[PDB]
RNA sequence: ACAGAG
DNA sequence: TCCAGCTCCACTTAA
DNA sequence: TTAAGTGGAGCTGGATGCTCTGT
């Protein structure tokens, strides 16, 4: 939330994220930025690359190319607000490997 | 409740009349008032239509109907040589095909 | 040497980068956000996610600084260790039967 | 509109007397010429001939049947040519007068209606793995049975 | 007995690529149609209705009503997309500038590309070459279009190709008829002289027949967009398996999960955008029946128009003086976009938790190292350790004293449980006893700890540093004067932020290369900038 | 063309099946390609595109030509594999000019795609022995006299030929041969002095060689076009009448294009020869005809001249058009009621034309046209013109004259027979392959019927077949077949519309 | 009666277990993951064979643990079609006769491969046999099930994963045949 | 939406 | 409040 | 004489700092 009043927290502006870059320090970037913020999970289908759920996509009708991504949730959000825009983010997830 | 744009513009200058609210949604072959024409017979009408069926049944069997390898056999057996799928095999005039091609 | 790698000399306005940056989510996180995004839809372009901007965005750590190299775990390993032979299924003792 | 339920009746009631006069010319079978001449009929005496059948206590007055005829140009029934008026009982126009015959249509109903295809509404919506599916068809499912 | 299956697939994100959904892929993705306009039911009960926006078969946006589709909570539910069907096709407004150049490239007779086969040679063997860019296709692109608008006769039909160009918002004119003061052309002269019926009854057809072309508009288009061939279709630069010329006007329409649009603002702005657009397709829709005026299906048809481009994009320029809204109101544009937008706002920079902030003031009697930290800051913000052999017996210390002294805890984790148990409640005496090893314990912050120290505008990488906590009883933010040079601090009533990295990797990289011993001279010149101040020089 | 390619993945899959349907739809899909990238774009091994590339340049579906550097690049010809549709109405239209000899001879052709003449007068022997019994051959002689009969009336017509060698470019040999057609010798047969049987089945140095020979599907057009000149003429006017067309048709053609808006003209005085002579007509009669069908507004006659008597020519481009409109004005008619076509011919007539003069013309109400009128929009079956008053294009302030185009309409119902008839393929190959469990089950039972039927086969077999649990089942087979029938039928039937709206799009086109 | 499958997997090794040998640690986490389920198209796992290659043990951010790609060779029950095994009744039943070989219980012998003399049980759960010269069709396949020699005509997966979202059929089957002479109980060849 | 603070 | 692309229209060369 | 390629002028759409602290 915003602020005082409603015990909102502090923001990390578009210019504190400059500093950390110049610093290199890329996982800390990753703590403050997703982990202490909206660190989510999402069901992705390989196959067509769109969002399920529960382990399942209604979209292939088929339930064993899901997988679980880890995404901030802000991201997940741009990825429903754009498909009703009908502008589709159709992912493709290889392995962590 | 009225809206962002004035419905005036829209139309209803009545006041009343406005259409109703759709409870279910319609369903997904309506029915139609208008039906198909029955088809057309004949003794030669007919014969196109026996024709039509034997050649599939025919280019089916013909060679040029390439089937898909079969691979992934588990172990071979004394029952491959009685089970041999045997087929002639048709060769091209490779004058008029393309040196690319051979096999 | 930004300005004029590419042979002409591009501003750092959002004409320049549009130039000089192939990564759409860049792109779209800077200005011009709408237009951006549906011309990658009609194009059908698909997008690095290797640029720092959206790796800061799809939560994943930018390759720049800490993220340029790999460690591995110096386990007491032993890579490529002994087989177990096999007794029945070698070779010398099944020559094909048909000719 | 003059009436939709008082149209309905003298649309077919005209092609009639048409398709009857076609008829005599086709059973006389005299001379080709001579009979397509006889094909045609008048345009004031079909009018006097509709008039005078009875179906109703208001006149049906000339200046109506004479666009009410066209009616039947347009569903394809009639024909219709003006010629000049060098011979008639009347002349309905200054140096013109117009001829009707009835006339088959050019073909049979086409491939594309007897398909149950060429005549679905929802056919916009119709894919493979869809909810609306050939494989699943009810207008399909039903047009086989009969 | 049971099958085999891989327990967690974690996966990396390799690319996105974008796209654009056909009309009857939409209808494969969205769980209901919606048909109904009203948000609610009439009666007190305060349900929705069952077949229009706000039924939960799309999700949920408050805890008190569960999600219908699949049953469970706003926490847990991903949200679930409906469609509206649309009885008249539309233009999508952002496409549209892109439908008129494909409308630029295709012959309107045949739906064949107006190019030669040469030319078609040439392009398409440029779009072979391996590593084809971004920057490349947009200047193809153009290079194609060009070609393409300098001739005037298909070669494959033989039709004229007029100009196509914009004749007001979301209106499309073809040039097919222009006429010139030299001797007649056939085509046009017949066409010229073809409205003697309506001249017969209609006077003022007479001067604006002049002025009469082939108003192209999405009936039209949709229906040469599903005959333009597939061969021809990478010409476009529509790449073939993101999308088709056919999806680019909509007939049919996806409604957002409900978690996109909370049910509180009451209703948010895209609800009633679609509230609209489903009651003018029921107007549409009865006109069609009732006998209206081609005037009145027109103009109906241009509200359906403009209510779906308002709700995509709310700031469009042309709108004219009898169609302006009365309100602003957020489309989806104007929420992307703009600094309170997602990709400023929510996406490059977000709020944090684990955050404080607070009035400075000197002490010099510090390290340069160091930042004193108030007992009442330090007693909220806590630091996940994680429980091991070399600190069990110290954790368990922390774990007694509990919430409401400094050197304590306020909750403890068991191994493989995510819930947390307030360590306020119950007898802490036991919980220390029945310490695992990888139990997390949320101690207070205490002395030594890795702890970010930022001033609010950051001109520099020197704003923002990594400072040893020390934990002290007045409130204020306390640091040694020699670094209000790189923060740009005075002690006027300034205030800084503090954070407190809750991860061991973030605790590494804060203290090495953020570290103010690390930082005593700036990246620009190399010149120090932790120095002496005023009475440490004097 | 996203119909016509689902149309032809279907057709390829069943008359040569799935590693080849592959390669046939990505060459109609992205047009020319040479042979390494086929592969790569398609995961096709090499040498299984090398035997789909061989096969579909049999039939002569691919073409391919030598480009820059020597590479091979394959084309697909799109139009020539959805002509695999109208196979059996082919093998049906030279039964009726041409015995069963002259029917076997084509089908040979179509399912082979080409064949030396020493070929096909083999195989046709060998096939017609099944047609007759007792002793008697068939013999080579008299299915040569049909064949030579077959390429004067030009149905059937030599492939390009292979080039000399000797006499162009000796040397190195090319990575492809760059036929042409030679136009002289299309019609010039060899001379065959070999004869001999076709043999029974009993199962216990060529000098026509190259000379292939492929049927020339574009001289089947020509007689399917005279035939719905001729049927139209025999319902407008009479049968007398008709055979006058059918006449002036015939001789038309060996001595004009098949492509052409006037073929060349006859007089009256040649005309009445080549009648039959079982006509009882007068030539003073036979000039009667021809001036009241030349009267006709329909025009499918004109002058075009005066010498040598008189002078008529028939018109073929203007014939289609009609068709083509009697064509779309029977779907209107079926779909959406005779109310509405009236509409329909009321807008084409009257060219341009307003909602009020329709109520007026029609004389169908307010509320039931306009209902009528926005449907047809819909359905893109007619348009509107909106002449502007200002430069606003306001709705408020424009004149919405409705038109009807019959050339986009032509092209717009095309596409739904293309979609239609693949919609009727997926039933058909639905049904057949969700009971592909009864007719393995139907076919085992008459297996045992089959396999040895006569040597050693007793009588206490033949009660054993209706013995197993398929009696109660057969139910189930005869609507399977019932299905299947009317499926298969409306498939042909629909092929009459499509060669009826593509012939008028196909001559509205100049290709220039 | 066996076979290999060759397999690779990503196993991840906790920092708990960095004093242990990589080849023990690697092999026991993969006996705990494979042994006494079915992988769908090649059988069920008895356990791990041998690890034939061992690639570098990363470690990814955000994480301690490594994670390392084994190749490896499993035993893997999958018998061949027309193969003879031996094993014993655990019961009759209507629609057949089940056989269980050891840890593998899903064998069925349907009745239309069983012996064709007797076919139909009167009433009886017990299947039943009859010759003319001994035993008067009492003889029949204990419930003790002394042990049978069959041949196994047919097998079947079934795919066992989830259908609807989330929040015991048996997913090998093996068919048999005893018709042929020299096929049934041990006792009567 | 306005005022503040640095 | 300031600034790049896009399109319309006169203005010479060239056949 | 005119087909056409390129100059110059007007229209259009985009952008304009970072946070807390209250009513
Ligand atoms: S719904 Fe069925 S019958 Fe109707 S057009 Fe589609 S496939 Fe044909
Ligand atoms: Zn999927
Ligand atoms: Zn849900
Ligand atoms: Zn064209």
């Amino acid at each position: 939330t915003e602020g005082r009043s409603r015990d909102g927290g502090l923001r990390l502006g578009e210019m504190e994220r400059d500093c950390l870059i110049g610093y290199g320090a890329s996982m800390l970037l990753l703590e403050r930025l997703m982990i202490s913020s909206d660190a989510f999970e999402v069901d992705v289908c390989g196959q067509c690359g769109l969002l399920g759920y529960s382990g399942w996509c209604h979209y292939c009708k088929s339930s064993c190319h899901v997988s679980s991504l880890r995404i901030p949730y802000a991201c997940k959000l741009l990825f429903q607000e754009l498909q009703s825009m009908n502008i589709i983010p159709r992912l493709k997830l290889s392995k962590y490997n | 409740a009225a809206y962002t744009f004035n419905i005036e513009a829209v139309g209803f200058s009545k006041g009343e009349k406005l259409p109703d609210v759709v409870l279910k949604p319609p369903p997904l072959f309506p029915d139609t008032d208008y039906k198909p024409v029955p088809l057309k017979t004949g003794e030669g009408e007919e014969y196109m239509l026996a024709l039509k069926q034997e050649l599939r049944e025919t280019m089916k069997r013909m060679p040029y109907f390439i089937e898909t390898p079969e691979e992934r056999q588990d172990i071979e057996r004394y029952s491959k040589r009685y089970m041999k799928v045997y087929k002639e095999e048709w060769i091209p005039d490779w004058r008029r095909l393309p040196r690319e091609m051979m096999p | 040497d930004l300005m004029t790698y590419k042979g002409e000399v591009l501003g750092i306005t959002r004409f320049g980068l549009a130039k000089m940056k192939e990564s759409v989510l860049m792109l779209a996180s800077f200005e011009k956000t709408a237009d951006h995004l549906f011309d990658a839809a009609y194009f059908g372009q698909k997008d690095s996610v290797c640029g720092v901007s959206e790796c800061i965005i799809m939560g994943i750590p930018m390759n720049i600084g800490t993220g340029l190299f790999k460690l591995l775990h110096k386990a007491d390993r032993d890579p490529n260790p002994p087989k177990r032979p096999l007794i029945f299924d070698t070779n010398e003792f099944h020559i094909p039967l048909v000719t | 509109d003059f009436e939709s339920e008082f149209v309905e009746v003298l649309n077919q009631q005209c092609f009639k007397f048409l398709q009857s006069k076609a008829e005599t010319a086709r059973e006389s079978k005299q001379n080709p010429m001579i009979q397509r001449n006889s094909s045609f009929a008048s345009s004031h005496e079909v009018w006097k001939y509709i008039c005078e059948l009875g179906i109703s206590k208001v006149e049906l007055s000339m200046e109506d049947i004479e666009t009410i005829l066209n009616t039947l140009i347009y569903d394809g029934k009639v024909e219709m040519t003006i010629i000049a008026a060098k011979e008639g009982t009347v002349g309905s126009v200054d140096g013109h007068m117009k001829l009707y015959r009835a006339v088959n249509p050019i073909i049979p109903p086409t491939g594309l209606v007897r398909a149950p295809c060429g005549l679905c509404p929802v056919f916009d919506d119709c894919h493979e793995g869809g909810e609306i599916s050939p494989s699943n068809c009810i207008y399909m499912t039903e047009w086989l049975e009969f | 007995k049971e099958q085999f299956r891989e327990t967690d697939v974690a996966k990396k994100i390799s690319h996105i690529c974008f796209g654009m959904k056909s009309p009857e892929e939409m209808r494969q993705q969205a769980h209901i149609q919606v048909v109904s306009k009203n948000l609610y039911s009439q009666d007190n009960q305060h349900a929705p209705l069952l077949y229009g926006v706000l039924d939960h078969r799309m999700g949920t946006s408050e805890k008190d009503r569960p999600c219908e589709t699949c049953g469970k909570n706003l926490a847990d539910c991903l949200g679930h997309y409906g469609y509206i069907d649309l009885e008249l096709p539309c233009f999508h407004v952002g496409y549209f500038r892109a439908v008129i150049g494909i409308l630029q490239m295709i012959c309107k007779t045949c739906c064949h590309i107006m190019l030669s086969q040469e030319e078609k040679k040439q392009f398409l063997d440029y779009l072979k070459r391996p590593g084809l860019t971004y920057l490349q296709k947009r200047g193809l692109k153009k290079k194609i279009s060009d070609k393409c608008r300098k001739k005037n006769i298909c070669h494959h039909c033989g039709a004229f190709n007029g100009t196509v160009k914009k004749c007001g918002l979301l209106k499309i004119i073809h040039e097919k008829y222009k006429t010139n003061k030299k001797v007649v052309d056939p085509i046009v002269s017949n066409f010229l002289q073809s409205f003697e019926t309506a001249i017969e009854h209609n006077k003022e057809v007479e001067p604006l027949l002049g002025r009469a072309q082939e108003n192209l508009n999405p009936l039209v288009v949709l229906n040469l967009f599903k005959r333009i061939p597939a061969e021809d279709v990478p010409l476009l630069l529509m790449n073939p398996e993101a999308g088709k010329p056919s999806d680019l006007i909509l007939t049919r329409l996806l409604v957002p999960p409900l978690c996109i649009r909370p049910s509180v603002v009451n209703e948010d702005d895209l609800t009633m955008k679609l509230t609209e657009i489903i009651f003018l397709n029921d107007v549409i829709k009865k006109h069609r029946i009732s006998g209206a005026k081609t005037q009145m299906i027109m103009e109906d048809w241009d509200f359906l128009q403009l209510q779906c481009a308002l709700y995509i994009n709310s700031e469009l320029s042309g709108i004219p003086l009898n169609m302006a809204p009365k309100k602003w109101t957020r489309g989806f544009v104007q929420r992307l976009k703009g600094k309170q937008g997602r990709f400023r706002g929510n996406l490059s920079g977000k709020r944090v938790d684990f955050s404080g902030r607070t009035v400075i003031s000197p002490d010099p009697n510090l390290r340069i190292d160091e930042v004193a930290v108030p007992v009442h800051v330090a007693k909220i913000l806590t630091f996940p350790e994680k429980v091991n052999k070399a600190n069990i017996n110290f954790l368990r210390k922390l774990v007694q004293n509990g919430p409401e002294v400094h050197p304590g805890a306020n909750f403890i984790q068991q191994r493989h449980t995510q819930m947390k148990r307030f360590l306020k409640y119950g007898n802490r005496e036991k919980m220390a006893q029945e310490l695992k090893y990888g139990d997390i314990v949320e101690r207070h912050l205490i002395d030594g700890d890795v702890v970010l120290f930022n001033r609010q505008p950051s001109l520099h990488k020197l704003s923002i540093m990594a400072h040893l906590a020390r934990v002290k009883p007045h409130r204020t933010f306390r640091f040694n004067e020699c670094v209000c040079t790189p923060y740009n601090a005075d002690f006027d009533g300034d205030e800084m932020n503090l954070h407190l990295p809750q991860t061991e990797e973030a605790k590494a990289e804060a203290l090495v290369l953020m570290g103010t011993k690390a930082n005593l001279v700036t990246p620009r010149n190399g010149e120090p900038l932790i120095a002496a101040i005023q009475d440490f020089l004097t | 063309t996203q119909a016509e390619i689902k149309l032809c993945s279907l057709l390829l899959q069943e008359h040569f099946g799935e590693i080849v349907e592959k390669i046939g739809v990505h060459l109609i899909r992205t047009g020319s390609q040479p042979l390494r990238v086929i592969a790569h774009d398609t995961g096709t091994s090499l040498d299984q595109v090398k035997k789909a590339l061989c096969v579909l340049v049999q039939h002569n579906l691919v073409s391919y030509q030598v480009h820059k550097r020597g590479v091979v690049e394959y084309e697909a010809q799109c139009s020539r594999v959805l002509r695999m549709l109208r196979y059996p109405r082919y093998i049906y239209t030279t039964k009726t000019l041409y015995s069963d000899t002259g029917e076997l001879i084509v089908e040979e052709l179509l399912l082979n795609g080409k064949l030396t003449m020493s070929a096909v007068v083999k195989k046709v022997a060998d096939r017609l022995t099944e047609t007759m019994e007792d002793g008697k051959t068939m013999d080579y002689a008299e299915v040569s006299n049909t064949f030579v009969r077959l390429a004067d009336t030009h149905f059937v017509q030599r492939c390009p030929s292979v080039p000399t060698t000797e006499n162009s470019d000796p040397g190195p040999p090319p990575p492809a041969p760059t036929l042409v057609i030679n136009e002289k010798d299309m019609y010039l047969v060899p001379k065959l002095s070999l004869i001999g049987k076709g043999k029974r089945r009993r199962s216990s140095p060529i000098p026509d060689d190259g000379i292939y020979w492929q049927a020339n599907l574009d001289r089947f057009h020509q007689h399917f076009r005279d035939q719905a000149i001729v049927s139209a003429v025999a319902n407008r006017m009479d049968q007398t009448s008709s055979e006058i067309v059918r006449t002036m048709l015939r001789m038309s053609e060996i001595t004009t294009s098949s492509s052409a808006p006037f073929t060349q003209p006859l007089s009256s005085n040649e005309i009445f020869r080549s009648l039959p002579v079982g006509y009882n007509i007068s030539k003073q009669v036979l000039d009667q005809y021809l001036t009241l069908l030349a009267d006709d507004p329909l025009e499918f006659v004109g002058k075009s001249g005066d010498s040598g008597g008189g002078m008529y020519v028939i018109n073929l481009h203007k014939a289609l058009a009609s068709l083509a409109t009697a064509t779309l004005e029977s779907v209107v008619q079926e779909r959406f009621g005779s109310r509405c076509a009236r509409i329909f011919r009321l807008v084409l007539q009257k060219k341009h034309i307003e909602q009020k003069q329709v109520e007026d013309f029609a004389m169908i109400p307010a509320k039931e046209a306009k209902d009528m009128l926005y449907k047809m929009l819909s359905e893109n079956f007619m348009s509107l013109q909106e002449i502007p008053k200002t430069p606003d294009h306001a709705p408020s302030r424009t004149f919405y004259l409705y038109t009807v185009n019959i050339l986009s309409a032509a092209r717009m119902l095309l596409h739904r027979c293309y979609k239609s008839i693949a919609n009727l393929i997926e039933r058909r190959q639905f049904e057949t392959k969700e009971n592909k469990r009864l007719l393995e089950k139907s076919q085992r039972v008459e297996a045992i019927i089959a396999s040895m039927q006569a040597t050693g086969a007793e009588e206490a077999q033949l009660q054993e077949i209706e013995e197993m649990i398929t009696a109660p089942e057969r139910q189930q087979l005869e609507t399977l077949k019932r299905n299947v029938n009317k499926l298969d039928a409306s498939e042909i039937q629909v092929d009459e519309t499509i060669f009826l709206l593509e012939s008028y799009i196909e001559c509205t086109m100049k290709r220039q | 009666m066996f076979v290999l499958v060759e397999m690779v997997d990503t196993v991840r090794i906790p920092p708990w277990q960095f004093e242990r040998k990589l080849n023990d640690s690697i092999a026991e986490e993969l006996n705990k993951k494979l042994a006494n389920k079915v992988v769908y198209n090649v059988g069920l796992c008895i356990c791990l064979f041998d690890i034939t290659k061992l690639e570098d043990a990363y470690v990814f951010p955000g994480d301690g643990a490594s994670h390392t790609k084994v190749h490896f060779r499993c035993v893997v029950f999958h018998p061949f079609l027309d193969e003879i095994l031996i094993g014993k009744i655990k019961g009759c039943s209507p629609e057949g006769v089940h056989v269980s070989l050891g840890f593998f219980d899903d064998i069925l012998i349907p009745p239309e491969s069983l012996q064709q003399p007797a076919k139909f049980d009167e009433a009886e759960q017990v299947w039943v046999w009859e010759y003319e010269t001994e035993e008067g069709a009492h003889d029949l396949y204990m419930d003790t099930g002394e042990e049978i020699r069959f041949r196994v005509v047919d097998e079947s997966f079934v795919d066992t994963s989830p259908t609807g979202p989330s929040s015991k059929e048996a997913p090998y089957t093996l068919v048999g045949s005893i018709s042929e002479p020299g096929l049934g109980l041990l006792s009567w060849w």
